[PDB]
């Protein structure tokens, strides 16, 4: 994580190189035309490495949550809140009651727990 | 030939609506040849025809080792309209989709080098039921006719209820009904059955159509479709089950016998004394007259002129079921 | 084939409450029947439009008497001509407020009677009659009464009384709208009992 | 949730917001100047249209209200945002609110094969409903799924699919009775995210030229969607009901690539038969999968298939005119899936079907007649398949001493028998000779012209059956070994009885024969009426016992 | 903690030299401040965007 | 369990990877023939006997 822009452009360029490299590589199984294709793609890879590298030689180089919220914007969750409260009132009926709030990102899970 | 053209458009037309109907998931349709249909229909000019209508003809036939029942069309009618050809495509696609339910007549394939398709179905030696009965060389007992009634009720409830879109086959007539060796009725010919959109059993239609007497006068004078616009016609069908008479009739009387009017005036005045099937007077009818008058009361009840007076077709099938379950 | 026949079918047209032989074409295609003009439109262009005209007194009753005269023209004088096409849009008007009628086995698509014009026996059988004609004329009379012994079926004049045409028209409609083929109207009594 | 093993009924899934509640939230965020009330009534249709573009996520609603709260309420830029919605939410006001970051942190924690699997889903329309099977054959097509330990193709890719659904990146449209998934869709913010990650490396351009693999939405007969030379895959993405009409010259362009591993043509109509359209598919070399399902002019697939030595998946289902399958498929010995379901006119196979051994799925087999096609005897060869579909038509389709052709199939999990076009009564006697393997997870008799049971359906003959469905047919009663309640019981957990008019069995007798049930879905069985379904007649219930 | 220590007090708080980058922290703590008490925030800044 | 041969740690690892499973017979059979390969995959390195 925490990557600069040169790394992003280099990654985006090496993916295109990977695709065309394993694209032409499959034609292994005259040798003249395939040998010059190998020459061109090897020399382009080496050239890109050589001219990217000094830019890396030049320079050298969270998410949290809490039970504090507002409870005025919280658009009605009284049914889910009710159901989860009647789940929590049955806590002693097991040995250790564990519950799960499963959903996609930004759907209400932390806020329904805070509620 | 030009027959390849008959391939390369018609099926393509065909394709873009069953993908519109079932999203392509359907029944194993068989593709036949021209010459087998010209052979099994005996070049379509014999007495192997079952029956007729405006746009199509029902024939018998025999391809190798299995006799079949072949439906074909009329060229001039469907080439003379340019806009009601979608009814033919609705007919083939819905007759594919309903083919898994038992009280419908299954579909066994399609050859389509012809005018537009030519269709094939499995064999049913009891022919199509006439305006009064069997068109065998001759006559059915009352239990058999009541079985026919309950299964036609089942098939129309399958049309109304089994899908998120209500398809109302408004032209229910005994002429569309075939019968097996075991006298199990099987509907067919869904060519005028329109498909409503979902959630809406009441949407104004496009034109009133179909079969004097069975027309449901409510829709004839309101011109919007509900499911009751089939149910009325169904009861008249049951009266053909009951009486053994044609629906539209005359006895040297001006071509005028509304048989619905006759049976209701023999209810309120004649007191149910002439609904006792002179085709089948020699039957036992000991306690069977009880279920007979229950059938006549029900057939009048679903033919009542207002919608709320009429039961839902599900309930019609259910009280039919309790009527035959009394014995 | 198609010419001397159609002239024989169309040559019998001499009646005042109808459309005469104004014109025709050379009709290599279907019917190019050319019959010129009707100035003020139909009943529905005055009854069922809120744009132009409120009610009057019984001049529409004279329109209905004149169209009932047209009925007695084509039913009595000519032995066999049946209209089959009763609509309020088929009833056309003049500046004189007079009716002139124009715009003329089992076949699937129904056209006749999208509303209550069609006879119940024509519903149940398809017999194509003068009984349907008098039932349709009765419900046209009902449309003239309606616009849609306490008979205030009007919504714009509560003074139906002084000519007593409302009671007579409603009772003749009670005679018209009976369901069988045995209590049926005849149109000359409808002529004399509405004047 | 399972790794903690919470419980099945202690999980909680919060739903997307109702439109009224979402409008309340958007007023409470954007119009915060007074009370969360809309202070001018001409911005209201614009706001409601933007809110319908949000589709129930609270987070996108609060982000849109955040970028509109820095705005002077002029109608024009509100309209602007109402047409350029996802572009501003991927600018994120130079990355402040950042919907895309919170979703992308659920993207980027994937195994890299699941990354390549989830990226191919950026190639679909707005809210189309995607079939699972086509995604799985696509993933096996490019080799996004690898395998060694026996779990070769279908279970491995299905494990990939279930891994994507477990990450809450994919929403399941509808199951079956047996719990298995057929259709799939994704949320639209996730769709934009995966497009933008494809808008990186040349996976999908989707405009212009540089594209590793392309998808065709509806009716490119008049657009000329452009195909360059790279094109590792071409799929056809149709929004559940319309047919992608294709020109003949574009199909001529489809044989002009060299590196095309995936090619499926699904909702299509061509201007010519597909034989001479695809005469030069020998020029395609490294091709893995062909799904030629539901295409009209395909009478006969082209002859030049012998220059296809890889060919891992061959699908041609639901094409009602596929007459003569070619013997050249017996050559290459390296397929995994052969799928002919409901292919009506079909003369029932080339001979050496039991030659090639690596295949796992064989649907719509049609065993041959007497001196014809191929019989069931060599199916005993195939010791790796696990899904098998039969479709029987008459008596000499099968033979008596081939009754041992299904005992030894060790890895087999499912049998579907399709006795639709059934004629001979002897077939009813000849089917009873067949026995499934004693391990069998799920079977489906869907037409079956018999009257009694098939006289092997007993807990004795197959102990480990869990799922079972009987569709339409002429069945009357179940025989005595079908109950078999001396010490044996079924442990069938789910049951389906679709359209059986004459079926007679009893409810508490089923429960004393089938102790471990969850659901029973019957919907057209007017004989029964003894069940706990709301009607066993004209509609269907499920009977979830608890 | 800050919900407790500021509860029931008339609090003044001066956020000095606030910039227009990564400002989301504001409405992570804006719900941490109690309301209806007379509390006042003074933000001094170089932007009328913020 | 006889393939585990008495180590408690391999037993708990195999029970850990079977506890994420729906008790269908077929993959239990699968694990009973491909034992060490799954325990060197370690569900992408979670239980990690190795
Ligand atoms: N019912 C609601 N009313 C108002 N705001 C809501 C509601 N549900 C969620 N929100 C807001 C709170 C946050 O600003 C935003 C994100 O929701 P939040 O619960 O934090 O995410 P989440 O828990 O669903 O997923 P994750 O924690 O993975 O991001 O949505």
């Amino acid at each position: 994580k925490r990557t600069n822009e040169t790394l992003r452009t280099l990654v985006a360029d090496l993916r295109e190189l990977v695709y065309e490299a394993e694209d032409i590589l499959v034609d292994c199984q005259l040798q003249y035309k395939k040998s010059k294709r190998l020459q061109e793609i090897n020399e382009r890879i080496t050239k890109i490495k050589s001219q990217v590298e000094p830019y890396f030689e030049f320079i050298t180089p969270d998410r949290w949550s809490s039970p504090v919220y507002d409870h005025t914007q919280v658009v009605g969750l009284e049914g889910d809140k009710r159901k989860i409260k009647e789940w929590l009132f049955r806590s002693n009926d097991s040995q250790l009651l564990i519950m799960a709030f499963v959903g996609m990102g930004g759907l209400g899970k932390t806020t329904i727990a805070q509620e | 030939d030009k027959a390849k053209r008959w391939f390369l458009d018609n099926g393509s037309i065909f394709l873009r609506e069953l993908v519109a109907d079932c999203n392509g998931k359907s029944i194993p349709i068989r593709s036949f040849s021209p010459e087998q249909i010209l052979k099994a229909t005996n070049n379509f000019d014999s007495s192997c025809f079952v029956s007729q209508d405006v746009y199509y003809k029902w024939y018998r036939g025999e391809i190798e080792d299995r006799s079949y029942m072949i439906k074909r069309f009329s060229e001039d009618e469907i080439t003379g309209k340019r806009h009601r050809v979608k009814e033919v495509y609705n007919d083939i696609v819905l007759s594919a989709r309903m083919s898994n339910h038992s009280n419908f007549l299954q579909l066994l394939g399609c050859c389509l080098e012809f005018p537009f398709p030519v269709l094939v179905f499995e064999f049913a030696e009891h022919g199509a039921m006439n305006q009064r009965g069997g068109v065998i060389v001759n006559l059915l007992p009352w239990s058999v006719r009541l079985k026919i009634g309950k299964e036609i009720a089942n098939a129309v409830t399958y049309l109304h209820t089994a899908f998120p879109k209500i398809i109302i086959h408004r032209d229910v007539k005994p002429m569309h009904v075939f019968l097996d060796k075991n006298w199990t009725a099987k509907l067919s010919d869904l060519s005028f059955s329109i498909s409503l959109p979902e959630g809406k059993s009441r949407i104004e239609a496009e034109w009133v159509l179909g079969t004097f007497g069975y027309i449901d006068p409510l829709y004839h004078k309101t011109c919007f479709v509900t499911e009751y616009t089939d149910v009325y016609s169904f009861g008249i069908c049951l009266l053909v089950i009951i009486t053994g008479k044609p629906a539209i009739m005359t006895i040297s009387d001006g071509d005028l016998q509304g048989i619905l009017s006759l049976v209701r005036e023999l209810c309120e005045n004649g007191k149910l004394d002439e609904v006792i099937d002179p085709r089948l007077m020699k039957d036992i009818t000991s306690g069977q007259r009880l279920q007979v008058e229950a059938c006549v009361v029900l057939a009048l009840r679903c033919c009542k002129e207002r919608d709320e007076d009429r039961p839902k077709m599900i309930q019609v099938a259910k009280e039919l079921k309790q009527i035959e379950a009394s014995l | 084939k198609e010419w001397l026949t159609e002239v024989n079918y169309l040559g019998q047209l001499s009646h005042p409450n109808l459309v005469l032989l104004v014109g025709y074409c050379a009709e290599g295609e279907n019917r190019l029947l050319v019959y010129e003009f009707m100035p003020k439109g139909s009943l529905e262009n005055h009854l069922f439009r809120r744009g132009a005209q409120p009610l009057t007194w019984a001049i529409r009753m004279k329109v209905a008497v004149g169209a009932a005269k047209g009925l007695t023209f084509l039913h009595e004088a000519k032995s066999q001509v049946i209209y089959r096409d009763f609509k309020a849009a088929n009833i056309l008007l003049d500046a004189d407020f007079n009716a002139k009628l124009s715009d003329f086995t089992h076949v699937s698509t129904k056209v006749i009677g999208t509303h209550g014009y069609a006879a119940p026996e024509y519903v149940a059988t398809g017999r194509l009659t003068a009984k349907s004609d008098v039932y349709s004329f009765g419900v046209v009379l009902l449309e003239l009464i309606s616009g849609r012994l306490f008979r205030i079926m009007d919504t714009k004049l509560g003074g139906q009384y002084p000519q007593k045409g409302a009671f007579t028209a409603a009772n003749l409609a009670l005679q018209c709208l009976n369901p069988d083929a045995k209590l049926r109207p005849k149109m000359s009594e409808v002529l004399v009992t509405l004047e | 949730a399972k790794r903690v093993q919470a419980r099945d009924d202690k999980t909680h899934r919060p739903e997307l917001l109702s439109p009224d509640n979402s409008w309340l939230l958007f007023c409470n965020v954007a119009f915060a100047a007074n009370d969360g009330t809309c202070e001018r009534p001409e911005l209201e249709d614009v706001g409601k249209e933007i809110v319908t573009k949000c589709k129930g996520l609270p987070l996108t609603i609060k982000a849109v209200g955040g970028l509109l709260l820095c705005k002077d309420h002029v109608y024009h830029e509100w309209r602007r945002i109402a047409e350029h919605f996802q572009d501003e939410l991927r600018g994120n006001t130079s990355e402040t609110d950042n919907v895309m970051s919170s979703l992308q942190l659920s993207y980027d924690e994937l195994p890299s094969h699941l990354k390549s699997c989830i990226l191919t889903l950026s190639l679909y329309p707005e809210d189309c409903v995607i079939p699972k099977q086509q995604l799985v054959h696509g993933w096996i097509g490019e080799g996004f799924v690898m395998w060694r330990n026996g779990r070769s193709a279908t279970e491995s890719g299905e494990d990939c699919f279930s891994g994507l659904t477990n990450r809450c990146l994919i929403e399941v449209v509808d199951k079956t009775y047996s719990g298995t998934i057929i259709t799939c869709k994704i949320h639209d913010m996730v769709r934009d995210l995966v497009i933008d990650i494809a808008k990186k490396d040349s996976f999908s351009n989707p405009e212009g030229l540089n594209c590793r693999h392309l998808g065709i939405s509806g009716n490119f007969d008049e657009k000329q969607i452009k195909v360059n030379h790279k094109l590792r895959g071409v799929v056809s993405t149709t929004k559940t009901g319309e047919v992608n009409k294709l020109n003949s010259d574009l199909a001529k362009k489809f044989t002009d690539c060299k590196y095309l591993r995936v090619l499926d043509i699904s909702k299509s109509i061509f201007d010519a038969p597909l034989s001479e359209i695809l005469d030069e598919i020998a020029s395609l070399q490294h091709l893995a999968c062909l799904s030629l399902s539901n295409t009209h002019p395909l009478i006969q697939f082209p002859r030049s298939m012998e220059d296809l030595h890889n060919l891992q998946i061959l699908d041609a289902s639901y094409c009602q005119n596929l007459k003569q399958l070619q013997p050249c498929i017996v050559l290459f010995k390296k397929l995994l899936v052969l799928d002919m379901t409901n292919c009506g006119s079909l003369e029932c196979f080339p001979k050496g079907i039991g030659s090639l051994v690596k295949l796992e799925v064989l649907l719509g087999f049609k065993p041959a007649r007497s001196n014809n096609g191929c019989k069931l005897s060599e199916v005993k060869n195939l010791t790796n398949l696990r899904k098998l579909g039969l479709s029987l038509t008459r008596g000499d389709q099968i033979e008596e001493e081939e009754l041992d052709s299904l005992i030894n199939l060790s890895k087999l999990m499912s049998i579907s028998i399709n006795c639709y076009d059934s004629y001979g009564d002897d077939l009813i006697t000849k089917i009873d000779a067949l026995t499934p393997p004693h391990q069998l997870h799920e079977l489906s008799l869907q037409f079956y012209p018999g009257k009694s049971s098939p006289s092997w359906l007993s807990p004795h003959k197959l102990p480990m059956l869990r799922y079972m469905s009987i569709c339409s047919g002429n069945l009357v009663k179940m025989q005595e070994p079908f109950w078999g309640n001396e010490n044996t019981h079924w442990r069938i957990e789910g049951l389906m009885l679709s359209s059986l008019s004459d079926l007679d069995m009893d409810w508490e007798v089923l429960q004393q024969s089938m102790p471990y049930l969850r659901t029973v879905t019957a919907n057209w069985c007017p004989e029964l009426e003894s069940f706990a379904i709301e009607d066993v007649g004209f509609r269907g219930g499920v009977w979830m016992k608890t | 903690k800050i919900q407790q220590y500021l509860l029931g007090k008339r609090y003044l708080i001066v956020m000095d030299d606030v910039w227009d980058k990564n400002l989301s922290w504001w409405d992570k703590i804006y719900q941490g401040l109690p309301r209806g008490q007379g509390g006042s925030v003074i933000v001094t800044t170089r932007s009328e965007s913020v």
